[PDB]
């Protein structure tokens, strides 16, 4: 439980390289979610819970939900399945081993820079208010409500004409 | 490049509180006006001098005037304040709803036996200046000098000579 | 390029410094040609509206030729108080570092040797 | 902090030649526009949380609701191609050479 | 390290053939690869087979060029010893263009080659001598 | 900038958190506040090339204070040494390191 | 430690449930459907926008914050009156 | 298309480069840039016809990386220092980076096929908007980071553009595919300067769009899209040749005209910054599109083309479309050399 950003930071990697390799979209949804499961709980063990959980509930029940909506409805997995799956698996194992390999030579050139493994538990948090309330990301995210509101303008307006661009679209 | 000064452990060694959270949280109120005029002397070091490894003299100060505080309050009305502590430390966050009425009995006897009292409501969020003896520094930052600014150019505006001086295009 | 001089008052056409600047004789053949491209323009857009020219949209031809010597009289101003501004700080650099430009006094054609090349 | 972040980097560049390369589809293509969507949100809150700053957490907010809109519209695109020809293949699209 | 492209200019034109050569052709094969990665990502055949034999036509072809131009100029620097004279470098590129006729079969191409390549390579010598700086730095 | 409609309105919408240092909502100052009001303070007045060459001894430490690249592998170095010592059997690590200690 | 110990639990326990299930015996598009994950976009988008309210409205700028509450609902509002006129919550082909 | 949808599109596209541009923010440039994106692809894809839908995709697609790519420049910036916007000490791939997806978004080579195919699936009436109003913020982007740019793969990438779009139009008949040709060898051009003068730049812009918004007024006017198409002008409306004729030998730059100026001084700035064997290939490779602007003068003007019969029934009637700017700008930029300096 030192490992941990480490191998949650892996598997952000192997999911954004099962995107990729481009496999059937249903099996690659599943890495997707993956990526953005663990991308958000990399996020909450530096501390943005506010983050994590607004990913949480955006991100997956937002957007992911209506990409598979959308994908089955307008989509047929046509028999592109000549084992393309089974095959880009193994083209993934060797990519997956190349990487290993990769940064187990890396770290010779490179000790404290690229990454630092003797050490690896330490150099995610550098200092904190330990005596300090109101110091969590929902102050940040908070702000563009008192400052920086041009940043929630901007988002309305994007949305406001998101609407009329996507029905004058579609039509 | 440059040597850091510290202390050593043999020094700066003085016999701490070693209190509990609860204990502290509940006597503060008083201790908040007695043994203030040291704790606002020594946030004042801390503040204009970054130098922990200057600010340490007005620490033992500190600690000597709670544990002479802690000294009253042991001779005097004990167990009124054992009874609160051992009521409050029940909660979850401390909170001073639930001990009322085992609040008040402890104050009155530190009244009626001291001349202290509880005080008031937003009577410690208030700036109070403090005088004192040492004097104040600048350049707290140990910042070096501003490069000077690039020398400006003055004269009255007159107008161009012969011309833009462009090719043939005179006027 | 010169945004950044001191005091450069962001977007504002013409500073009060550029009333110590003599303005152009209205006679001035910049201001002549604009008029010049306003008639010509009135021209083009009746002949393209199928309208006889020369003689049709008069006040079209006044407004156009108006409306273009309005505009070139105030960007003259505005250029030629650039090219002021430009002359003034050369100017106070050149006083500022005298070293950089060694006032080197030419010899004369009898100390030089003019080489030959005949024919 | 460096490993992950550099491991982060990975992964975008690793969604950007899912981008590059395609698979006779599209979904996909859109699929590795959301991952690196969300490598990006996550490194800036990251820098943002390890920095201790506050005022610059509005960002990741800010192009999140972009991403979502930007790839809502390349689905509107994708439907209307799906409608038009009769699947979201990318073999479809020889036009316009001429 | 950038050295295998500036060994090139550690002795004059004249002798170390046996360097100028490996650098030519290893920009024959670089300029071969990239032109032929452009041209198959675009242009594409039916097989892996013709593909790569296309890539491998460019990539000897242009590495045989290379090698051509340098061997006659590191030649005629050591034979008509006026070694700096930019008609070494134009008589290297004219027996490159040459030889990239002779291969595509087609006199044209090869004394439009020679011509072109020719002059080509007198003018980088041109600059090479009078220091005429090309992807430049503002000082204007 | 480009277009300095905002300097020209004496307003401003995004340029007030533009870098670290700006006024954070709870007083809560961020990491390397001093450094960057030095670096700023050194940059002022003068414009670029002369701030890139006449304030890196005011932002080679700043971007220490943000990055630690040199504190890091100083750590290392002693952590590796440590190791190999402990491994020849020449090292003996105390208690306060070592797992417990009298502490406040 | 303990979000985990949970998780793992209960995914286990299921997994327990369903090997005792298999053990113990021995398409044309309808543009209205996308037109409604879209306003569940751009929803959910604005809800992103609108939850910190709890820790915005203890500030100072109440003029502010209130203000552009009001804004983000209204115009939000205004798209959605839109959308209604010209019939998008109408489901009728 | 509804007046209230039209309305707020066309001000959010007048919105996007404002703010790219007024905004001192890298997140802002990059919010301005998605709203142009946005807010255009609906005008490129009204007609809903299989070639927009097509376009529409391509633009999207590219646009999209580029948009991302320039985000993740921003994002190491930050890690790099923590200000949201670009210094002097930055590491210069991120600044190629932020080239590239520039480039990409621009339309220069070799990030430049997907713009003649876009051009030739839209409409007059967006193409124009396409060229000359979203090319803008991205060369403010520009504008504001110039010093510390990689003059050897700008002047790369501006010959490239250069030579690819002269081989290009010497072909493309289609003439929204040749004015997209054009557009990618000025703004190589532009490029080209960029990082000794900026103001240089602007100029090269404006000037471009000068001629190109006209010369776009007189094809809405018949949607004559093809040369031969556009010869039958002799017979339709032959007034707007001795303009056309005109417009054509300017964005190609002949001397007399207004077009050759850019170039002109282009060229002086690059030999003070001793650039000359670039401004000679630059200067001597304009020449083609010089040609296949005179082939099109040819087809117009200087030689009658057989008409249709039907223009006759055509001839009975009338038209008042020809607004006046378009005259305007004609002769704003043909006759207005002898106010070079007055520009500069
Ligand atoms: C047609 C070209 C117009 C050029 C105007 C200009 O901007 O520069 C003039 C200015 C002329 O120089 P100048 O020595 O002042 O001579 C003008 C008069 O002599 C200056 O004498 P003046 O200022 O007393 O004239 C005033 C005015 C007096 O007359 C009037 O105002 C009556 C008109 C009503 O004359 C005019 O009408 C005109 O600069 C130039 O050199 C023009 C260069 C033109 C070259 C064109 C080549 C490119 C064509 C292809």
């Amino acid at each position: 439980m030192n490992n941990y950003i480490f191998v949650l930071s892996s598997l952000f990697l192997v999911g954004c390289l099962g995107l990729a390799l481009k496999p059937s979209l249903i099996y690659g949804g599943l890495g997707l979610i993956v990526s953005g499961f663990v991308g958000c709980l990399m996020v909450l063990g530096f501390g943005g819970s506010f983050l994590g959980l607004m990913v949480f509930l955006i991100y997956l029940g937002g957007m992911l939900v209506v990409f598979g909506y959308t994908t089955a409805m307008a989509t047929e997995e046509y028999p592109e399945t000549w084992g393309s799956n089974w095959l880009i698996l193994g083209f993934l194992v060797l990519g997956v081993i190349m990487e290993v390999f990769l940064i187990c030579v890396l770290n010779y050139y490179d000790e404290v820079g690229v990454i630092n493994l003797d050490g690896l538990g330490d150099w995610l948090m550098y200092e904190v208010d330990d005596v300090g309330v109101m110091l969590e990301g929902g102050i940040g995210v908070a702000a563009m409500y008192s400052c920086a509101t041009w940043m929630m303008v901007v988002a309305g307006w994007s949305l406001f004409a998101g609407i009329f661009i996507i029905i004058e679209i579609t039509r | 490049p440059g040597i850091v000064e510290l202390p050593t452990l043999e020094e700066l060694k003085v016999e701490e509180v070693k209190v509990s959270s609860a204990v502290l949280k509940a006597a503060a109120h008083h201790y908040g006006a007695q043994c203030d005029k040291t704790n606002k002397e020594f946030m004042l070091c801390r503040w204009e001098e970054k130098d922990p490894r200057r600010c340490l003299k007005e620490g033992k100060l500190v600690n000597g005037c709670a544990l002479n505080f802690f000294r009253q309050i042991k001779s005097h009305c004990a167990e009124p304040f054992t009874e609160y502590w051992t009521c409050l430390d029940y909660s979850n966050m401390q909170l001073f709803r639930h001990c009322r009425q085992q609040q008040a009995k402890f104050d009155q006897c530190v009244l009626d036996k001291l001349g202290w009292v509880r005080p008031d409501l937003g009577q410690l969020s208030k700036v109070t200046k403090v005088k004192t003896d040492r004097p104040l520094p600048e350049n707290p930052y140990h910042s070096r000098a501003r490069p000077e600014p690039n020398p400006v150019i003055e004269g009255d505006l007159k107008p161009a000579k012969h011309g833009t001086r462009f090719f043939f295009w005179t006027v | 390029m010169m945004n950044g001089r001191p005091g450069h008052e962001p977007l504002k056409f013409l500073p009060d410094e550029a009333r110590s600047l003599p303005p152009p004789k209205l006679n001035d053949p910049r201001l002549v040609y604009m008029g010049l491209l306003g008639y010509c323009t009135g021209l083009m857009d009746n002949m393209l509206r199928m309208r006889p020219v020369m003689r049709a949209g008069l006040h079209r031809q006044l407004l156009f030729v108006t409306s273009f010597v309005f505009a070139g009289y105030f960007y003259l101003k505005r250029q030629n108080y650039l090219y002021a501004v430009k002359d003034h700080d050369m100017f106070g650099y050149i006083k500022l570092h005298p070293e950089d430009f060694p006032e080197k006094e030419k010899k004369t054609y009898a100390e030089i040797l003019e080489p030959f090349h005949p024919v | 902090m460096p490993s992950t972040f550099f491991n982060l980097t990975m992964a975008f560049s690793l969604s950007l030649l899912g981008t590059l390369m395609f698979r006779s589809h599209l979904m996909s293509t859109l699929l590795c526009l959301e991952g690196m969507v969300l490598s990006l949100f996550i490194m800036t809150s990251v820098t943002s949380l390890n920095s201790n700053s506050m005022s610059s957490m509005p960002i990741p907010i800010t192009i999140l609701v972009f991403a979502a809109c930007e790839a809502a519209v390349g689905l509107a695109l994708l439907v209307k191609v799906s409608n038009t020809y009769g699947t979201d293949y990318v073999q479809n699209l020889n036009l316009l050479q001429c | 390290v950038k050295r295998f492209f500036e060994s090139y200019h550690e002795v004059p034109d004249g002798t170390q053939c046996h360097r100028k050569t490996y650098i030519t052709t290893a920009l024959g094969g670089i300029c071969g690869i990239i032109g032929s990665a452009y041209s198959v990502s675009l242009n594409p055949a039916d097989s892996t087979l013709e593909a790569v034999a296309r890539v491998g036509r460019y990539t000897f072809t242009a590495a045989a060029i290379g090698a051509m131009f340098g061997l006659t100029t590191c030649v005629s620097a050591q034979v008509r010893e006026k070694p700096d004279d930019p008609l070494n470098y134009f008589i290297g590129g004219c027996a490159g263009g040459l030889t990239l006729g002779a291969r595509t079969h087609s006199y044209g191409t090869a004394a439009m080659g020679c011509v072109y390549m020719g002059t080509a390579a007198a003018l980088f010598k041109i600059g090479k001598l009078e220091g005429w700086e090309l992807f430049p730095t503002p000082k204007v | 900038p480009f277009l300095d409609i905002q300097k020209k309105l004496g307003i401003s919408l995004d340029r007030h958190f533009m870098f670290l240092s700006a006024e954070q909502p709870y007083k809560n100052a961020a990491r390397c506040h001093a450094f960057e009001k030095e670096w700023i303070e050194c940059a002022h007045g003068i414009g670029g090339t002369r701030a890139k060459k006449e304030c890196k001894i005011e932002f080679d430490d700043f971007e220490e204070c943000l990055l630690r690249y040199k504190t890091m592998r100083r750590m290392h170095d002693i952590k590796k040494q440590r190791e190999k010592l402990m491994k020849e059997g020449k090292y003996t690590p105390p208690p306060h390191h070592s797992g417990r200690e009298e502490p406040r | 430690m303990n979000l985990y110990t949970v998780i793992f639990i209960n995914i286990l326990l299921s997994l327990t449930l369903i090997l005792v299930a298999f053990w113990l015996p021995q398409l044309p598009f309808s543009m209205k459907f996308f037109l409604v994950a879209i306003t569940f976009l751009l929803f959910d988008l604005e809800i992103a926008l609108l939850l910190p309210l709890p820790w915005a409205i203890q500030t100072i700028k109440t003029s502010t914050m209130m203000i552009m509450a009001f804004i983000l609902v209204t115009i939000l509002s205004l798209g959605l009156a839109y959308e209604w006129t010209q019939k998008g919550l109408e489901w009728t082909e | 298309m509804n007046p209230i949808t039209l309305a707020i599109i066309y001000f959010t596209i007048f919105l996007g480069p404002v703010i790219t541009m007024s905004s001192t923010n890298l997140m802002l440039m990059w919010v301005g840039l998605e709203f142009s994106l946005l807010a255009i692809i609906p005008m490129l894809i009204n007609k809903k016809n299989p070639r927009s839908t097509e376009a529409a995709t391509k633009y999207f697609v590219t646009q999209a990386t580029a948009s991302m790519i320039i985000l993740l420049a921003i994002v190491l910036n930050y890690k790099q220092l923590g200000t949201w916007m670009f210094q002097q000490q930055t590491n210069g791939l991120i600044l190629n980076m932020t080239l590239m997806a520039l480039s990409m978004k621009l339309g220069l080579a070799p990030f430049h096929f997907w713009l003649p195919e876009v051009t030739q699936g839209i409409p007059l009436h967006m193409g124009l908007i396409l060229l000359t109003w979203q090319k803008i913020a991205p060369l403010s982007i520009l504008i504001q980071i110039y010093p510390l740019l990689n003059s050897t793969i700008i002047l790369m990438l501006a010959i490239t553009s250069i030579f690819m779009g002269a081989w290009g139009g010497l072909n493309q008949t289609q003439m929204r595919k040749i004015m997209a040709y054009s557009s990618i060898a000025h703004m190589g051009w532009m490029l080209a300067i960029l990082p000794y003068n900026p103001s240089l730049t602007l100029l090269n812009l404006m000037i471009y769009i000068i001629l190109t918004a006209p010369m776009f007024m007189a094809l809405m006017l018949n949607n004559s899209m093809t040369i031969n198409s556009i010869s039958l002008l002799w017979n339709k409306t032959p007034a707007m040749l001795t303009m056309i004729s005109l417009m054509l030998l300017s964005l190609g730059g002949l001397p007399p005209l207004t077009g050759f100026l850019p170039k002109w001084i282009i060229i002086t700035e690059l030999m003070k910054n001793n650039c000359l064997i670039m401004a000679t290939l630059m200067a001597m490779m304009a020449l083609l599109n010089l040609f296949f602007y005179t082939r099109l003068i040819y087809s117009t003007s200087l030689t009658m083309f057989p008409t249709n019969n039907n223009s006759k029934m055509m001839t009975h009637q009338t038209k008042t479309k020809p607004n006046l700017m378009f005259s305007t700008l004609a002769i704003m930029s043909t006759m207005t050399l002898p106010l070079a300096p007055q520009l500069i």
